[PDB]
């Protein structure tokens, strides 16, 4: 998946390819594979921000629970996007946090 | 353990004074004097003085911690 | 792990300026920092301190 | 699947086998000290 | 003078800006309107003690 | 197979409980 | 139907527009089942979208004068795929350029800042020169991020604009209390002419109107805002009751550390 | 694409529309419930409109959102509300999920029900009980019955554990298996 | 009477209260101290008298009431304080 999205360009990839990532995102979520979940989540977040939609991604986070056992790089990818959208919405003081972690992790 | 202790003593004096006002309280002007002296010794006063003392002190504790 | 990191980096960007920076890639650090700012002030001031006072001489 | 995958949810609980794992050593270490 | 240092158009602009700054706990001042000069609060708040704690 | 395994595991879940809660005990009685 | 709206807004009466809407709402139910959604991101279909846009457009424009604001947000929400969907002939209508700006300004009017900046991030129109019309709401926001005089100036510059004048009368009041709510703590003493200077009145009596509405005791052109401040709470409730627990916690942080 | 219209169509009148909102919505809920997750408050009220029939749409729609929100006894309830929008043979992981999710609820309920009494009753939402048994039926049609039994074991329903399978097949291997098991298992002897 | 935390006096107050012209007022206060009756100090510049503490005599029934009520208040502190310190730090007890 990390490559799949990557090369991709537009709708059929942002939209048609996104519907899949959310699909098995749910599937794997019930399958309890931490790594693949977190990765996929990151990919669709990155999609929202290749788009202009912060809100959709924000309320997306609102219904999200992130898992444990991770790869610190993916962990910082998350904390990065998180901090960012968290910032654009004006709330700074919690953005510094997630970005600081994006430096640590 | 000390706090529990305190609360006890205060009861004692309290309901006694009641017995003073009821339990045929004789007088004991020697006790009442001492109660007053307990009040007169009562540290008031989130005063601009104390508020600083404690403050200047707490910070010293922070540095050590 | 390093490879993973690299991959992450790639995804986050490429990048244009970042590539250039990488290509450029030194020096030290000394000890402490802040705030540099501009320069050519002191003598400029004196140059003016004269001028100022020279203006004040003109005064 | 219904009950099928179910075994997985609880199967992963093996995590508690490790912590206790940290315990044994963690616990056995005292036993040596106390003994 | 403030209006000169900040390049802004009008004084009327200023006291809106500074009146704003005060509410946000930045300046700790008051403003003299009829003479139109800001006059500024002290550091009585030197050793707040609450902050460092 | 489940009704013998999926069910025979609940015990296990308790094994870690029977021991997980007891394990703390040895840590605790040892220190005293 | 398709020309009906043209006759409504080109007609120029927005009550005629208003009550003329409900009868359209039905063909907007069917057509809603048609031009609705528009997820296909797509000739024969170009018409369905071409007309539909303008339909909702006058939906909003009419919605303005009629206080139906939230509803057209819906419409605006519903309009979102149209201007922002892959296409060049689809996103054109200048009703965009005015309408979006109208929307942002709505968000300011309701004091919803979160939604507003979120919208900024959305619109993030790369190929967007300065902000052409859109600087009105943006700039309007940035300046009240601080000063006001510049903002008020913006209020006067919307008259190149539309019914947001009403929003103006909203925002205008929405500013003044601020200054008021500012100046309450600013300084205790004002000459009446100076309050007129601050609050942007063209009238002297509107002042004491406002000050009474603000409960401000007024002394012959000169107002007092007393009390000043009650620099109290010299610490006596959360100084020892919180710290102890903190201590306790800290000590737990020390204790629990085990 | 994005739910904004459907978000808008929501409050918009003509329960016809709301249907066809919900309808179109329902299909595209799967992705866009995320945006829609904020419309739920109305959707709730929508499910509270006996006027608008289809609201079981929204109910199951909400259930879609609720799995997608990890809400279940919510989702289940509104999936339970559905009955129509919902069906067992409808196959989505979600459906499979919500069912399996819905199911578990029964057990402790049944067990809590089993606690005081034990057998037939209306205490448990029959919908579940139905769907429960309907899956038990499917379990019967699965026709490996420990599958059904272990459930009904916890399900405590001898009615289910009646004797259907008995006359069916497996002369020697449909009771002892559970029976020997039962000895090992059941709290209440 | 001017208690609890409110014991302070101008010289005027004492003057009118004692009907003594205010020069003596500080002689009266100083002598009030030297007999042990009062403790406290005098600030002339501002003409105040902060009276650290005053000797207590006696009272009747009613005056006790205030005492029981006062004790009740300073009982409430403890109960609340003591009972409020166990929660955070329940992990420390013996």
């Amino acid at each position: 998946y990390y490559y799949h999205a990557r090369v991709y360009e537009f709708l059929d990839k942002l939209d048609v390819v996104r519907s899949f990532l959310h699909a098995r995102l749910r599937t794997a979520t019930l399958r309890h594979d931490a790594d693949g979940q977190a990765t996929l989540l990151n990919l669709l977040l990155r999609n929202y921000l290749h788009y202009s939609l912060y809100d959709q991604a924000e309320k997306l986070v609102s219904k999200s629970v992130f898992p444990e056992q991770a790869n610190n790089n993916e962990w910082a990818r998350y904390l990065y996007y998180t901090g960012r959208i968290k910032a654009i919405q004006l709330e700074y003081s919690e953005a510094r946090r997630t970005m600081t972690n994006a430096l640590r992790k | 353990h000390g706090l529990k202790g305190l609360n006890s003593k205060l009861l004692d004096i309290r309901s006694y004074l009641e017995k003073v006002a009821t339990g045929k309280l004789p007088i004991n002007h020697q006790i009442i004097y001492q109660l007053q002296d307990v009040f007169n010794l009562l540290p008031d006063v989130s005063l601009q003085e104390f508020v600083k003392a404690f403050y200047l002190k707490t910070n010293d504790q922070m540095v050590v911690v | 792990e390093k490879k993973q990191p690299v991959d992450l980096g790639l995804l986050e960007e490429d990048d244009e300026f970042e590539e250039f920076p990488a290509e450029d890639w030194d020096a030290h650090v000394w000890e402490d920092n802040w705030d540099d700012d501009n320069v050519e002030d002191d003598f400029s001031n004196q140059l003016r301190a004269e001028l100022e006072k020279h203006g004040y001489k003109m005064e | 699947y219904l009950s099928k995958i179910e075994e997985l949810q609880l199967i992963v609980n093996d995590k508690s086998q490790n912590l206790r794992r940290l315990q044994a050593q963690r616990n056995e270490l005292n036993a040596k000290v106390r003994l | 003078d403030i209006a000169q240092k900040l390049q802004l158009d009008s004084p009327e602009d200023a006291e809106f800006i500074v009146a704003k700054a005060i509410r946000d706990g930045v300046i700790e001042a008051s403003i003299n309107h009829e003479k139109g000069y800001v006059q500024s609060k002290e550091m009585i708040d030197i050793y707040s003690t609450r902050e460092p704690q | 197979d489940l009704y013998s395994r999926y069910k025979k595991l609940q015990q296990e879940l308790e094994f870690l409980e029977v021991q997980e809660e007891y394990i703390k005990d040895e840590q605790k009685n040892l220190k005293k | 139907q398709a020309a009906t709206g043209m006759y409504e807004q080109l007609k120029g009466e927005w009550n005629r527009k208003s009550p003329n809407l409900s009868k359209c709402g039905e063909e907007l139910g069917r057509l809603k089942l048609v031009l609705l959604e528009l997820n296909f991101l797509p000739k024969l279909t170009k018409q369905q979208l071409i007309l539909a846009r303008d339909i909702l457009e006058i939906g909003a424009q009419w919605s303005i004068l009629r206080k139906d604001i939230p509803s057209f947000e819906r419409y605006m929400a519903q309009l979102k795929c149209y201007y922002f969907d892959y296409k060049e002939q689809l996103p054109e209508s200048a009703y965009m350029h005015q309408l979006l700006g109208l929307n942002l300004l709505f968000l300011l009017s309701q004091n919803r800042v979160a939604e507003f900046h979120t919208e900024l991030e959305r619109l993030p129109a790369k190929d967007i020169q300065t902000n052409v019309y859109i600087k009105h709401p943006v700039s309007l926001e940035q300046y009240l991020m601080e000063g006001s005089y510049n903002k008020v100036f913006l209020a006067k510059g919307n008259i190149p604009a539309e019914s947001y004048t009403f929003f103006i009368d909203i925002l205008l009041d929405t500013i003044r209390d601020e200054i008021a709510g500012c100046i309450e703590k600013a300084y205790e003493k004002i000459l009446f002419t100076e309050a007129t200077r601050i609050l942007f009145f063209n009238t002297p009596k509107k002042m004491t109107d406002y000050a009474k509405k603000r409960g401000w005791v007024l002394g012959p052109n000169n107002y007092y805002s007393f009390a000043s401040q009650q620099q109290k709470p010299e610490d006596t409730t959360i100084p020892s009751t919180e710290l102890a627990k903190q201590v306790i916690e800290y000590a737990r942080q020390l204790e629990m550390i085990v | 694409t994005s739910a904004a219209g459907i978000i808008s169509l929501l409050d918009e009148d003509e329960p016809q529309l709301k249907e066809f909102a919900l309808h179109k919505l329902n299909a595209v809920v799967n992705d866009f419930w995320a945006e829609i997750s904020e419309s739920v408050d109305k959707i709730e009220v929508l499910y509270e409109d006996e006027g608008f029939r289809s609201r079981q749409f929204a109910a199951l729609v909400a259930s879609k959102v609720f799995y997608h929100l990890g809400a279940f006894e919510e989702s289940l309830n509104y999936a339970l509300g559905a009955g129509d929008l919902f069906n067992v043979n409808d196959n989505s992981e979600y459906v499979e999920t919500i069912i399996a999710k819905c199911i578990d609820h029964y057990t402790k309920q049944c067990v809590e029900n089993a606690d005081l009494p034990e057998g037939e009753k209306k205490p448990i939402d029959q919908r579940l009980e139905g769907i429960v048994n309907k899956m038990f039926q499917r379990c019967l049609d699965d026709h490996k019955y420990k599958q059904a039994i272990g459930i009904a074991l916890e399900t405590r329903r001898l009615d289910v554990f009646e004797k259907t399978i008995l006359e069916s097949n497996d002369v020697p291997g449909m009771l002892a298996y559970s029976l020997k098991l039962c000895m090992s298992l059941m709290q209440n002897k | 009477t001017r208690p609890a935390n409110h014991r302070q006096l101008t010289f005027e107050e004492i003057a009118k209260s004692a009907k003594i012209t205010v020069n003596e007022v500080e002689l009266l206060v100083m002598k009030a101290l030297s007999v042990g009756l009062v403790k406290g100090s005098i600030d002339e510049v501002d003409k105040r008298v902060h009276m650290t503490w005053v000797q207590p005599r006696v009272l009747d029934l009613q005056q006790i009431k205030g005492m029981k009520d006062r004790l009740e208040f300073w009982c409430t502190d403890v109960k609340s304080m003591e009972m409020l310190v166990e929660h955070q730090a329940h992990d420390i007890l013996t």
